[PDB]
């Protein structure tokens, strides 16, 4: 909306492009920078205990 | 034919009904975290930290792509709740 130029501009983040840095508010260290629980809070207390929430990914 | 137990089994035999209820108690505990740990996953899941990187990835691609690919994909702006009861970011900073 305010110009095709503006938003080429915004969007350009490096001059050099042949290098590849993602935006990440922070980075991953537990589990070799991995995450154990993909969940929310309540699904991974409840999943200990109650059956339905594994997927069985098999 | 006095056919009786040797002095030293006898008087080690004593304590040996405290040995039994020690068992049972400590068989029923182990069982009941066995089935609790057991039925929501149909299996004794192995630890994800106990686990090469790429088979961490590996399990976890599913849930990642159920809970985050999706709804990340198939967003629309009404969708969020007006709330701001959203889902936590997979890497909370
Ligand atoms: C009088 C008037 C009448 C009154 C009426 C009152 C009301 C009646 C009820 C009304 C409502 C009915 C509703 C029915 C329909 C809905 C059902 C529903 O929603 O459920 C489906 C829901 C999901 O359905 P599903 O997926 O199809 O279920 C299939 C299975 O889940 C699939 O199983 P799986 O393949 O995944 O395998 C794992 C499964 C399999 O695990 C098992 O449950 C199997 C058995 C495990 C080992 C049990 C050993 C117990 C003894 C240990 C040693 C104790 C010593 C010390 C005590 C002294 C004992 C003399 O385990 C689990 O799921 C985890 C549950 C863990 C249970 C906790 C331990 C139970 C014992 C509690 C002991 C308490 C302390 C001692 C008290 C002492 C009192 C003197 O199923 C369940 O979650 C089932 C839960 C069952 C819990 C255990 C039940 C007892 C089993 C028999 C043992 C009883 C012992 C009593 C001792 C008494 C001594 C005096
Ligand atoms: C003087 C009195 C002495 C009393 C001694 C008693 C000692 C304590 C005993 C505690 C253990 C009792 C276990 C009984 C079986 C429980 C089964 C169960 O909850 O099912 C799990 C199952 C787990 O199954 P699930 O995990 O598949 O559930 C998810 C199901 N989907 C996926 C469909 C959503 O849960 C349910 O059935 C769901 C409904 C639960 C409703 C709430 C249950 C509360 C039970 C309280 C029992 C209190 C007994 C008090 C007796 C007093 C006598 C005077």
């Amino acid at each position: 909306v305010h110009g095709e130029e503006y938003a080429q501009k915004m969007q350009k983040r490096f001059h050099q492009t042949d290098i590849w840095a993602p935006f990440r508010h922070r980075y991953a260290y537990m589990y070799n920078s991995s995450n154990k629980n993909v969940k929310d809070y309540k699904q991974v207390t409840l999943s200990r205990y109650i059956n339905g929430f594994d997927k069985f990914n098999v | 034919v006095n056919t009786a137990y040797p002095t030293p089994l006898k008087t080690i035999l004593k304590t040996t009904p405290a040995f039994v209820v020690y068992f049972v108690f400590g068989l029923g505990f182990s069982t009941v975290i066995y089935d609790v740990v057991y039925h929501p996953k149909d299996r004794i899941e192995r630890f994800y930290f106990r686990s090469s990187k790429f088979e961490r990835l590996s399990r976890k691609r599913d849930e990642k792509l159920r809970h985050y690919f999706k709804p990340a994909i198939e967003w629309q702006p009404w969708y969020n709740t007006s709330t701001n009861n959203n889902t936590r970011p997979l890497l909370r900073y």
